[PDB]
């Protein structure tokens, strides 16, 4: 009932990011702030939009966000964070709380070498707003026309015609 | 002592469901590409095998809307390998 | 490197309780001032397979009135049951991560009755009956206060993964706050496991017989070691459960090192008890749990639903 | 059983049928037959007699067998609609599995063997409650639901509760057998018009409530289980007797008693929907039911019977039984046909 | 077809107590060894 | 994968102990070494007629009662919820219901084991 | 709608046949009829599972609760018509024919 | 309802189950919650007569959604069709369907 | 071979199904119905449904332990029956498992089975769906809802069970 | 006094499970509503994001929403590093 418009395959050959998930889990919070405007313009556009076929672009610019974010940390803090991420990676559950020692020397690297902060307990977790400039999708859903309601129940009462009507009961 | 325990250990849940967070766009943004990109290498080939059908026109949308509906993993990995089709739908429940 | 694993489970299991038939005897014998096991093998440390040798070529026989299938597949049961239950205990890192460990082992622990009367019932005799429905109700009573108690506990938890109790009495031992718990955990372990304050499904006094009725060598063995490898886990999971140990990531040795210590303590107390109470009879043993175990689990469950709420210490679920 | 006990059994009850005619969730509906069941089984073996053990338990079977015929019927309906309201049934298998499921709690086409002797084997107490109360949950999911019915199969339904129940009645003799087949007569009455016009079902189901009502509680009085037993009433007990004409006059549906209301009132609205021999059929095959009430209404006190001489300090004592709305149930089961065009109340 | 009862409860049907009955010994190692020692009991209580 | 491998192991292992037990030790029998053992002196004909137990109340309410912590197992998952007030009233109130049972079947003979 | 469906709608049938067709043995009946409640469990889990109907994964332990309560009520049942009756092959029980 | 007791005494028993569409638990959607969605938002007061023949399309691509009746048909049409190409020797899956 | 294991499990689950549905002892039906039970669990499991798996692996094997503790209480008979014993069970069995064998026969053959509903044979690996689940299972975070958005729920399944003792106990006790 | 005490001590003596047992589940249920904790209870679930914090579209006159996650609107949770 109708064709479905895939994208071209060359619309899908953008750079793919490659760092192990240690890595991306080691950058966490430091990425999150220093990411966040690409970040949340294309998940606002998977929302509204509801369809990843109208939102590649703004997939395409995380990524190249997501580059500069690395490739700035290689070129100031790589040895501490190659550090870090290696510590995250041995433990199983890859958990924040038995490599403290090696996240404080990876922030101070990153603070007074490019500038960065590590976002306080929940601040990451906030919603944020986004100046979007696309129109809202009018029709997200792409919803057919809604049907006309039955006619509306209005009018005054007045007694019964005749009574009951029923057989010989006249009233 | 667990009163205090666990109350650390619900910080450190914070910490690590922001730090979950922080990466979702990329993994949805990857995705979605991936996906995309396993629907359009199913519809090539499946014009490739269906050529001398009576009438298989290529990519017919079943449901009647025009928006886009979550794909099944069927139609997905649906001509993939054998192994591909294991670890895709019963991966994360036979990883134990 | 899975087979290797797992046969590095099995083997040691099975010879784990191997020798616990030794250290029962040179335990029992020491605390009733005998001397137990010392002549075969310096220390008797050869008795045991000499026992095991002998129960693999001695005459076994079918009873004449026996069912033959279920006769057969009760100690396949039996020892299956019990070598499956270690899998997703966590030494360090449990061999098989169940999301909900806990939950397997208590329906596969419920699983381990059903040996006990398809071996009495195929078995065609008076005290093969009596035994298995004595057993039977004896379990089932003993499990409602086995589920409630775990549940208690496990509310500090967060979650069913057996993995969690290492993180969750990192820094205090679990028991420091759920000690009454932990009192009837223990006795229902005793109970579930048949040692003997409730020892009445062998009621060797009253019914001669009863965990294997006219089993004989092979399957005899079975229910032996089927039961046996019972203890050594029940006190592993109370171990597990209650008296946590420091686990360095980098070097698990530790952590296995105190656990087998924790296990091997629990496991001799086991044995302790087991010369030091008499026997306890059939309607005391149900009336010690609906009547005073049951009243006092619910309680402490009720406690340990709201004691997060008051105090503010949801443990997180993931 | 403690009288307490039974109150509370009893609430349940109410409570389970309560349920079903409150919730738009198909579970919840399950939920209310399933505690309805739960909470009877124990009412009906009150006593303890042999009888009422079998008796208990043929009703346990039957509609345990309902109850999860009902909930497969439900999942289909799910599982080709994913919801769960009480609007109508999207799959005409799932439809065609609840009539049945609905149809042995209701007892009318040949999953009927069980309403006899479960009626038989009980007291005269927890028969009035079984003919009576049971039926309001089964039909009010069918009212609801009355919109996706294959009228095939449930005029079928009907018709043959109808043709059984007064071919059955002909030959019993214990009353509690003879009211069992009349009630399955009257089953089919109710869930002929059911495809047409829910109202009317209603309106014979509250005139069917209040004959069998007025009727047990006359039994009760009479403190009779069979027909000879009943029949040195009039010795004792003249104007219970004749009391019982009128209704089992009515409970036939000889006019202008009330029992003429439905039997008049639904013949007039299927000869709407273009129905005429089927209405023809019933009007016909009621008379069967009429031929046992005559019988027992010859055997009551339109003729006396023979008595026995330990009657003498029978009339020396009176009940101290205290039924009540009998007078009422008497004046609404017998002489309501002048405020017919009252109906429209339900609807 | 003969008719129901007239208080509406048959007659108590056959008995069918069996009351398991065994011998207690003699080799029954509590039984002292040579007790014969046969009870009749109430499916428990003896 | 992992499960069942562990699941094949283990009935393999029982099966294969039972073949050795079967067969390793081989057989000398009679009629009189399969005979019911009955401490001695010949059976009196038993251990299939109805064998009446007397905890059959307590043992169907454990039905019952086993069916009550079915209801309250998934409360570790219940604690994560934004509205505990209603979490902590309803848990309260399986647990008082479960109490009540239990002391509703204690006062009315109940658990006690019938003569 | 996938074979493992046809598995288990068609196990619920012949649990209908199979209750249905009382053979020799009340106890064996109630089996068929506890039988019915595993495909309802089984089928309702697999369909509430598979369309991610989170909040309706309640209704297959809602109908477990409700599962053993008829259990318990059928052997409690099966408990006097075996003690007063001795067996419990569904024949004795005929004395409602009249 | 037969009895609309919820309606009256305004408050909510079970109309928080009845649909997949509903304030599920962390607000976890359905699979087919915009299908729904739609069809619910389609026949809304406009009655069951009047539901069952406008709001039609939007119930099938639901009651598709929930099955996938149609859609897995195609797929196994399309496995049918390139299993007997293949075995016959046609030709054969390109090496990105390989690994 | 690891194809999908949900039609093999499914398989034994009729078999076992197809076991105490023949009419067996009490004792055997309550095997034929651990299996169909157990092997049911595994079809819940691979489904993603962790808990409700082991959950009627839990609940069942206590309720059928009752069910067969039981039977050999008062329901056993002085000559047990077996699988094979009466020709009654014995043709009651064999219709079974060569009726559910016709049926998958008639299943894996066309792939287009009418009967009754439509079944075709693809995959039941199909059916599943693509996309994560959070930190989070949903099933368990389902019927973690049952204190918070079911307490309707709560109420009439906590009554009826505890009117579930009342009434075990008033029929039980008679006289 | 006289009553209850005499009545509470009998049961002490005789039956000292119960009377433990209704003590506990006594304390379970009266605790939890005068405890002072429970609100942070509520808030401690409350503030775990479990979910995406999806954005939403700032078309101006949002000042409390914040534009960036380290910005200080928006709801700060300092209290649980202090708690
Ligand atoms: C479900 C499938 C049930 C299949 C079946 O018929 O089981 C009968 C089987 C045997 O019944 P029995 O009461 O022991 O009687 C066996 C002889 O008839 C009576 O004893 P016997 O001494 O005659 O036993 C030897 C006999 C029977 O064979 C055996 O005993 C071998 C093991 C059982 C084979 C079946 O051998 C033969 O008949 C010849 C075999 C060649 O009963 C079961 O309950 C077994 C079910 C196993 C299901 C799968 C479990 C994994
Ligand atoms: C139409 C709408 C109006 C319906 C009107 C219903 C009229 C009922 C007339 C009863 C008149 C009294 C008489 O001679 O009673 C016989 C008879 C009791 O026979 P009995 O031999 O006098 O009883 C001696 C006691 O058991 C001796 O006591 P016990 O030591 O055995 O302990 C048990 C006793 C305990 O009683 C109390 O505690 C009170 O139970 C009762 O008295 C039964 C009623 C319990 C309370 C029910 C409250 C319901 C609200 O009444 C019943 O069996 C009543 C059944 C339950 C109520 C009616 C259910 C049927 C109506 C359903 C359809 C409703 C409309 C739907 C549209
Ligand atoms: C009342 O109270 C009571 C108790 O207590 C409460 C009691 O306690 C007791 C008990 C009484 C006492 C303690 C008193 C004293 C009595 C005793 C000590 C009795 C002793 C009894 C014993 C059984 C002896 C136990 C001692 C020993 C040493 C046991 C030693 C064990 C072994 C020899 C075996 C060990 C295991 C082995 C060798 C396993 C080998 C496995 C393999 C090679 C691998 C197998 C698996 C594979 C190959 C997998 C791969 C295969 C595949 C995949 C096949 C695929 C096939 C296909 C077809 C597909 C009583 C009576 C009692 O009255
Ligand atoms: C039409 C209604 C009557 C249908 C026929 C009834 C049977 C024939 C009449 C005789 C019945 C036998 C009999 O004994 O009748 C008299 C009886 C009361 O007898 P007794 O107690 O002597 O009266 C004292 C009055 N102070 O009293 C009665 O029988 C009263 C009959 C009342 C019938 C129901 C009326 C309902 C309202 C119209």
């Amino acid at each position: 009932p109708g064709i479905v418009e895939l994208p071209t395959l060359e619309d899908l050959k953008v750079q793919e990011v490659k760092v192990s998930s240690s890595v991306l889990k080691a950058a966490a919070h430091h990425y999150g702030a220093q990411c966040d405007k690409p970040n949340k313009e294309f998940m606002l556009c998977r929302w509204e939009e509801k369809d990843p076929r109208r939102c590649l672009e703004e997939g395409k610019l995380v990524n190249q966000c997501a580059l500069d974010f690395f490739r700035q940390i290689k070129r100031h803090c790589a040895e501490p964070f190659t550090e870090y991420w290696t510590c995250i990676d041995y433990s199983g559950l890859q958990l924040f709380r038995h490599c403290r020692k090696q996240q404080a020397k990876f922030d101070e690297c990153v603070l007074d070498k490019l500038g960065w902060v590590r976002p306080d307990l929940g601040e990451l977790s906030k919603v944020t707003k986004v100046k979007t400039d696309r129109p809202l999708p009018e029709n997200p859903y792409h919803s057919r026309a809604r049907p006309e309601p039955n006619p509306e129940a209005e009018g005054d009462l007045k007694p019964a015609k005749h009574g009951s009507r029923l057989f010989f009961w006249t009233m | 002592s667990m009163m205090k325990w666990n109350r650390e250990r619900r910080r450190l849940q914070i910490e690590d469901f922001e730090a979950r967070i922080a990466l979702m766009p990329l993994f949805q943004a990857e995705k979605d590409r991936r996906v995309l990109q396993m629907l359009r290498e199913n519809l090539e080939e499946e014009a490739i095998i269906m050529k001398d059908v009576p009438d298989w026109k290529v990519g017919e949308s079943v449901f009647h809307t025009t928006r886009w509906v979550t794909p099944m993993m069927g139609e997905l990995y649906g001509l993939r390998t054998n192994e591909e089709i294991l670890s895709a739908t019963y991966g994360f429940i036979w990883y134990t | 490197m899975f087979m290797i694993n797992i046969l590095s489970l099995i083997i040691p299991i099975l010879l784990a309780v191997a020798f616990l038939t030794l250290v029962e005897r040179k335990v029992l014998g020491y605390m009733q001032l005998r001397k137990g096991p010392n002549v075969v093998g310096p220390y008797g440390l050869l008795q045991p397979i000499a026992d095991a040798l002998k129960l693999v070529t001695k005459e076994p026989l079918r009873p004449g009135t026996s069912s033959i299938s279920m006769f057969i597949i009760a100690p396949i049961l039996g020892l299956s049951l019990a070598l499956t239950m270690w899998v997703p205990l966590p030494m360090p890192y449990p061999l098989i991560n169940m999301n909900l460990g806990v939950l397997f082992m208590l329906a596969m622990s419920s699983l381990a009755v059903y040996s006990i009367l398809w071996s009495g019932w195929a078995s065609n005799s008076k005290y093969a009956l009596i035994g298995a429905l004595r057993a039977v109700a004896q379990t089932i009573s003993y499990e409602v206060t086995l589920a409630i108690i775990l549940l208690s506990v496990l509310l500090m938890n967060g979650s069913y993964t057996l993995s969690t109790l290492i993180t969750t009495q990192e820094h205090i031992w679990m028991i420091f706050t759920s000690w009454p718990l932990a009192m009837m955990w223990f006795i229902s372990t005793l109970a579930e496991t048949n040692r003997a304050p409730f020892d009445l499904t062998e009621g060797e006094s009253e019914l001669v017989s009863g965990f294997n009725v006219e089993y004989a060598a092979g399957p005899f063995a079975m229910f032996f070691m089927a039961e046996y490898a019972n203890i050594i886990m029940m006190n592993a999971f109370t171990a597990i459960l209650f008296l946590g140990a420091s686990h360095d990531p980098h070097t698990p040795e530790l952590y296995t090192i105190n656990f087998v210590l924790k296990t091997l303590a629990l496991t001799i107390t086991f044995l302790w008890i087991r010369a030091s109470y008499p026997r306890f009879r059939y309607d005391q043993l149900m009336h010690l749990l609906w009547k005073s175990f049951l009243p006092l689990t619910l309680a402490l469950c009720m406690w340990h639903i709201s004691l997060p709420i008051m105090t503010a210490s949801i443990p997180p679920q993931s | 059983m403690n009288p307490i006990i039974y109150t509370t059994l009893i609430m349940t009850v109410m409570s389970g049928t309560m349920l079903v005619m409150i919730s738009s969730h198909w579970l919840l509906i399950w939920i209310g037959f399933e505690m309805n069941l739960l909470a009877m089984i124990p009412v009906l073996m009150k006593n303890f007699n042999p009888r009422a053990t079998e008796a208990a338990t043929k009703y346990f079977l039957t509609q345990a067998t309902a109850s999860m015929m009902l909930m497969m019927a439900i999942i289909i309906n799910l599982l080709y609609s994913g919801q769960w309201t009480i609007t109508k049934m999207f799959n005409p298998v799932a439809m065609t599995m609840m009539t049945m499921a609905l149809a042995m709690k209701l007892g009318l086409s040949p999953f009927h063997f069980w309403v006899p002797e479960v009626t038989q084997g009980i007291s005269l107490q927890a028969g009035l409650l079984l003919l009576t109360w049971q039926k309001l949950a089964p039909l009010s999911v069918l009212c609801q639901i009355s919109q996706s019915i294959n009228p095939n199969l449930m005029l079928t339904m009907a018709m043959l509760s109808i043709l059984i129940g007064g071919w059955g009645g002909l030959n019993q003799t214990q009353l509690r057998k003879i009211m069992a087949y009349s009630s399955i007569a009257h089953m089919g009455w109710m869930t002929a018009v059911l495809p047409y016009n829910t109202t009317m079902t209603i309106l014979n189901l509250l005139i069917y409530i209040t004959m069998t009502l007025a009727m047990f509680m006359l039994l009760i009085h009479s403190s009779a289980t069979t027909t000879l037993s009943l029949s040195h009433t009039w010795n004792k007990m003249p104007v219970i007797t004749s009391l019982m004409m009128v209704t089992l006059l009515s409970m036939g549906g000889l006019p202008p008693l009330s029992g003429f209301m439905p039997k008049w009132m639904i013949i007039q609205e299927m000869t709407k929907n273009e129905s005429i021999i089927m209405p023809t059929l019933m009007a016909m095959t009621a008379l069967l039911n009429l031929y046992f009430y005559m019988r027992l209404a010859y055997s009551s006190s339109l003729t006396m019977f023979p008595s026995t001489n330990n009657m003498k300090m029978k009339w020396q004592f009176e009940h101290t039984k205290q039924m009540k709305l009998l007078p009422t149930m008497i004046v609404l089961s017998t002489l309501v046909l002048p405020m017919t065009p009252a109906l429209s109340s339900l609807n | 077809w003969k008719p129901p009862p007239w208080n509406d409860v048959d007659p108590p049907k056959d008995t069918l107590v069996s009351n398991l009955t065994l011998n207690f010994g003699p080799q029954h190692p509590a039984a002292h060894g040579v007790l014969r020692l046969v009870m009749e009991l109430s499916g428990e209580m003896v | 994968m992992n499960i069942m491998l562990t699941l094949l192991t283990n009935v393999t292992l029982a099966s294969l102990l039972v073949l050795i037990a079967f067969w390793l030790p081989q057989l000398n029998a009679y009629s009189e070494k399969t005979s019911p053992y009955e401490c001695g002196f010949d059976p009196m004909g038993s251990a299939r007629l109805p064998f009446s137990m007397k905890f059959f109340l307590v043992a169907i309410t454990f039905l019952l009662f086993d069916l009550e912590i079915a209801l309250l197992l998934p409360l570790p998952w219940a604690s994560q919820t934004n509205n505990l007030k209603t979490m902590l009233t309803m848990a309260l109130f399986l647990l008082i219901l479960l109490a009540a049972s239990l002391a509703y079947e204690w006062t009315q003979k109940g658990l006690e084991w019938a003569e | 709608m996938p074979l493992v469906y046809m598995n288990i709608i068609m196990a619920f049938a012949i649990a209908l046949a199979g209750l249905l067709m009382y053979r020799s043995h009340l106890m064996s009946s109630l089996l068929c009829l506890e039988g019915m409640m595993l495909s309802l469990f089984i089928m309702s889990t697999l369909i509430i599972l598979n369309t991610h109907f989170t909040l309706a994964n309640m209704m297959p332990i809602i109908l477990l609760v409700f599962a053993a309560c008829e259990a318990a009520l059928g052997l409690s049942l099966l408990v006097m018509v075996s003690n007063t009756y001795g067996t419990d092959y569904v024949q004795n029980l005929n004395l409602l024919q009249c | 309802p037969f009895f609309d007791v919820q309606k009256r005494l305004g408050l909510d028993l079970d109309r928080w189950m009845t649909i997949q569409s509903a304030e599920q638990p962390h607000k976890i959607p359905g699979r087919c919650h915009a299908f729904e969605k739609e069809w619910i938002e389609c026949a809304h007061g406009i009655g069951g007569i009047r539901a069952e023949k406008e709001c039609k399309i939007e119930f099938d691509d639901f009651v598709e959604c929930l099955l996938r009746q149609k859609t897995m048909k195609r797929l196994s049409a399309i496995k049918r069709q390139r299993d007997k190409l293949i075995k016959e020797g046609k030709y054969t899956p390109p090496p990105h369907h390989l690994g | 071979m690891t194809m999908y294991i949900a039609f093999i499990l499914s398989t034994i689950f009729v078999i076992g199904f197809v076991g105490f549905s023949s009419k067996p002892s009490p004792i055997y039906g309550g095997l034929g119905l651990i299996v169909s039970g157990g092997v049911g669990c595994g079809i819940v499991l691979n489904f993603g449904g962790s808990f409700l798996g082991l959950m009627v692996f839990l609940i069942y094997l206590g309720g059928m332990l009752v069910v067969f503790g039981y039977t050999t209480a008062m329901a056993t008979e002085m000559y047990p029956e077996v699988w094979v014993s009466n020709k009654t069970v014995f043709g009651a069995f064999v219709s079974g498992l060569m009726m559910e064998f016709c049926m998958v026969y008639y299943a894996l053959k066309e792939e287009e089975v009418e009967i009754i509903f439509k079944f075709n044979g693809l995959g039941d690996w199909v059916i599943y769906d693509t996309g994560d689940s959070g930190f989070f299972s949903e099933e368990a975070m389902g019927i973690a809802a049952l204190y918070s958005y079911g307490t309707w729920l709560v109420i009439v399944t906590g009554w009826s069970l505890l009117i579930g003792v009342v009434v075990i106990m008033e029929i039980t006790r008679g006289n | 006094a006289g009553r209850i005490a005499s009545f509470l001590k009998n049961a002490w003596a005789k039956e000292p499970v119960l009377v433990a047992s209704f003590a506990i589940g006594g304390l379970a249920i009266i605790l939890p509503s005068l405890s002072p904790y429970t609100n942070y209870a509520i808030r401690i679930n409350r503030a775990t994001p479990y979910n995406y914090p999806v954005p939403l579209r700032d078309d101006g006159n949002m000042p409390d929403v914040p534009s960036h996650p380290q910005d200080p609107q928006g709801p700060s949770l300092e209290w649980l590093k202090n708690l």
